[PDB]
RNA sequence: AUGAAUACAUAGUGUUGCAAGGCGAACGAGGGGAAGUGAAACAUCUCAGUACCCUUAGGAAAAGAAAUCAAUUGAGAUUCC
RNA sequence: UAUAAUGGGUCAGCGACUUAUAUUCAGUAGCGAGGUUAACCGUAUAGGGGAGCCGUAGAGAAAUCGAGUCUUAAUAGGGCG
RNA sequence: GAACCCACUGUCGUUGAAAAGCCAGGGGAUGACUUGUGGAUAGGGGUGAAAGGCUAAUCAAGCCUGGUGAUAGCUGGUUCUCCCCGAAAGCUAUUUAGGUAGCGCCUCGGACGAAUACCAUAGGGGGUAGAGCACUGUUUCGGCACCGAUGCAAACUCCGAAUACCUAUGAGUACUAUCCGGGAGACAGACUGCGGGUGCUAACGUCCGUAGUCAAGAG
RNA sequence: AUAGCACUCUGCAAACACGAAAGUGGACGUAUAGGGUGUGAUGCCUGCCCGGUGCUGGAAGGUUAAUUGAUGGGGUUAGCGUAAGCGAAGCUCUUGAUCGAAGCCCCAGUAAACGGCGGCCGUAACUAUAACGGUCCUAAGGUAGCGAAAUUCCUUGUCGGG
RNA sequence: GAUGCAGUGUACCCGCGGCUAGACGGAAAGACCCCGUGAACCUUUACUGCAGCUUGACACUGAACUUUGAUUGAGGUUCUAACUCUGUCCCGUGAUCCGGGACGAGGACCGUGUCUGGUGGGUAGUUUGACUGGGGCGGUCUCCUCCUAAAGAGUAACGGAGGAGUACGAAGGUGCGCUCAGCGUGGUCGGAAAUCACGCGUAGAGUAUAAAGGCAAAAGCGCGCUUAACUGCGAGACCCACAAGUCGAGCAGGUACGAAAGUAGGUCUUAGUGAUCCGGUGGUUCUGUAUGGAAGGGCCAUCGCUCAACGGAUAAAAGGUACUCUGGGGAUAACAGGCUGAUACCGCCCAAGAGUUCAUAUCGACGGCGGUGUUUGGCACCUCGAUGUCGGCUCAUCUCAUCCUGGGGCUGAAGCAGGUCCCAAGGGUAUGGCUGUUCGCCAUUUAAAGAGGUACGCGAGCUGGGUUUAGAACGUCGUGA
RNA sequence: GCUGGCGACCAUAGCAAGAGUGAACCACCUGAUCCCUUCCCGAACUCAGAAGUGAAACCUCUUAGCGCUGAUGGUAGUGUGGGAUUACCCAUGUGAGAGUAAGUCAUCGCCAGCU
RNA sequence: GGCUAUGUAGCUCAGUUGGUUAGAGCACCGCACUCAUAAUGCGGGGGUCACAAGUUCAAGUCUCGUCAUAGCCACCA
């Protein structure tokens, strides 16, 4: 007999908006296990570091700051 | 193992939450201030058997 | 009419007269009463008071004249659609 | 599946998606904000019979309201309309 | 040891002379013996010196008639003609795995038209192929755990494509997308190429992803 | 199956069996008899274990049924109250004090009742073995007799005869 | 596993007597194996009933004395009149039934009805999961993390590795504040490593817990005050068969910490879980079967499942069948065929060494490359509306990797013999003891007693000793079948 | 031309080494009365000030010493079509990583104060 | 769930509702007795009387709870 045969239900994770497109406020973004991309302007954040939009307008990924983070925004 | 209890209202409104606690560390009853609906203010609640 | 234990009687016994029994379709009334099946298994439940067994009427039977319903204080026996 | 997988020796005759009720959708006909009778009566497919059913209003568990209603302290917000 | 009652061995017979026999041998043969006639025991019952034996050529529950046209997610079968479109063998759940239900895929009616697709430009995220040793492990040879040369990795990464995927604009081409309803079937797949797990870099093996063909397609 | 053996039940309206009952067999019998169970002429014999299950005999402590119904808590309304509310009696819903048998738990006996009958390590003057000894657990650890057997995997065990 | 397909060889048309190698020949919808939420019968400390047996209460059921327990209970002794007699006598009556009468022996017992506890395979109805490279045994069944997974999502195997069924009133909120680990120097016990001081390069520390993605406005670490671990919601999205799950700005009320702008709807996140039904508890401006109430119900909040077979068939369930049966499957096992060749057998390459010296007369280590289709296996493609046998007998046919006989090369070949390799398939190639044996051991022969294929050739040609139905016994296993 | 504050950007910008500045600003500095502070300490935080210094620290300059950036060409991989099956070849499109040449001791905005 | 009964040295049984003012028997070690031994006799050590609280002038001894164990009974989401 074997000892392993287990493994968990997938979670969907990933980029939802790229950047370009257009989202309405409350649209999500970003699902993520940490945050490997941090919000910015017109973008919060939730308790499982989801990233959303907080602004209607057009999306837009960076990289800034002396730490080198990824940045995604919403330019209204 | 935390047992479950209920937190009632002072001001005789039955209004009442539930939580758990471990008994082990915590014999004494749970007393907090907490926001009752039926009187739209904070109040004392007090530890009472889950029942 | 006759006639014990047993004294009166009674039981018992005999004669005459009258009546009944049996058969046959379905329908009626009453006494008993399954399981296959369904529940996607199965025991509560269902099948179903069905199948079957038994007793017994009539042209029909059963029921029937409120110790019944109703809820503006009203209806007015039973049976069938 | 030529299969060395099944069935048929041959002919003639028979042999398998039905019937009743309810419901939904489509076509067609009558009438149309209305449509339609059932049991029953009826020298009887006619004519009577309007009890009842569907449509015309929704919200709410419900009392209740009603083009609104429920939730709520809220005329805010939101759900069904 | 004859009659009578049995049935140990062998050949024959096996669409037999016979639905249990013939023939040659065999056992008991005054006894717990054999046999006629007439009776008793009736189906979860009878009877059994006991084999689940026998109970009318029928016995782990006789036969007949009723319940009854029992139920069968199983197997078989399903009858004249022409025209149009045309699948699936997947996901999820199931005392579920050869059944079924919702979704995916087919067809028909209605609504609505450019909202759709192909391609070209423009914007976007990635951590695979490859590569590398900066982390985690692992490896060889030197020097004094470090230093210098040198390899390796699905669960290592200082790096990092091609494709694929999402969005916007646009030319041309095409009865394209979408919504509301009636009817389904299907949920056993197969091989081949490419990327892989498993196996022995075995199998016309097995399990996924992706494309073609068969399935349901002749030449 | 059997004669023989043993255990056990049964005092007669017997135990036991058939039957719904009435009744019938047992038996027109009476413990030297009748039923059930196992063993199986005869010879020699038949060891240990009552912890388990069963059976037999005790015990009156714990637990427990119906029945009984003490208390406590509510519903209703005469009345009292400005009102809030309080609220007898009578009906009524509910709660269950006390009493309460067998059985079970407990104690003995019983194996020709169903059943059971162990392990580890050492020791005598060469070599071997152990009359012998230490230790753990059980209710007890197989007596007589027999043994590659209708029982023995290894196995065609080894030796002897043919 | 082909009379019917391809290529090719052979073959004028038709009987009769024989024969059984094939027509996967005929016969019986396989009995072995698996499946169906099929059947029957049997067993039991499976589940749930019932008969039977048994206990007590009430009824049939009465009268007198007495003794004793915590007003009541229990016990004892007498009696007759209910009731019993499968005891005697008399009568109906020509009668071992029955009925009535008279005695005798018992007697409020026994026994019966209703209720009630116990026992209850005697009997009855049933249950006894699924996945699975056949089934059984073993393992697994829900959730989280990584890889497989092919740079969006998703993606299987009885594939490779680990975790969960919790914890915390602070380990939550807020304001303020602070940086780890390691190393080198010095310094009482005190050192490898305790604490103190100063420096060097450094996130290698930590984050309640597994891993991953993260973490300087630190999400890591302290202090003071505190309860936002609130109530009503909620634009808009993610995910998705459904049922569910996830993120969320913002509005209103109350609140905590801040001077303030503000932050707070539990914890860095992703596991720590269970639908419906049935009931319990706290509230409630709902309902209330004539009316007023009430009982019951509804609504809001909350409680009870290792229902772990984790979308949970019942409140409630184990086994045997060789005494067996039905519906199905070559969807799925045992035989033979097929694919494959790990294993098996045979051959070759290199050559340390052995051979007094001398790798190659004869052997040949460590390693490497193939062939065959005999073995043990892997797969599950054909056959389950049947391809029906281990050995012996009878009769065979083919291959050559040759056992004998024939022809050769080398030799550590003097001769006789032997070793090794090459060519060669014409013919030939034991009888017995033991055992069901094939095989094997043994005895005695022969020039030799070869190795294999042919459905492990051959049972519509024979047998039937073994295996594998129904009877019976022993050892062993089980309470038992 | 220097000094301070706040930003843009986040190594061609950083690290290291050497050098320089006190008029103003900054920094060290004096003290612990009052405000406030140490799980002890006026070290930090805070308050009251100017006797000193440019030492330390911060800034500015110089250096390719570490680091960082980095072509061209070639190679690996790869979409489509074709040819082969140890997994390569051809046509066409695309094209790294490493290494080589080489580069770098940053570049800008607002406000205020001095000379 | 309900009703009961127990838990005392190295090993065992008492002590059981107030002034418990925890002992008895075997294990040991030492001493004595003996020509040498026992048995026996003596001494010492070896618990802190299931735990946590309550009343009280008296608590292992009683009342409240929380453990472990045993016996009978009851369990239809």
């Amino acid at each position: 007999s074997t000892k392993n045969g287990r493994d968990s239900n997938p979670k969907m994770l990933g980029v939802k908006v790229y950047g370009g497109q257009t989202v309405t406020a409350g649209n999500i973004i970003v699902r993520q296990r940490g945050t490997e991309f941090h919000a910015g302007a017109n973008v919060g954040m939730g308790r499982d570091h989801t990233l959303f939009a907080t602004a209607d307008g057009v999306v837009k990924f960076e990289v800034k700051g002396q730490f080198g983070r990824r940045y995604v925004k919403v330019e209204t | 193992m935390r047992d479950k209890i209920r937190l009632v209202s002072s001001a005789g409104t039955g209004y009442f939450y539930t939580t758990t606690k471990n008994k082990r560390t915590m014999p004494e009853k749970m007393e907090i201030k907490k926001f009752d609906p039926k009187i739209r203010q904070h109040v004392i609640f007090k530890e009472a058997k889950i029942k």
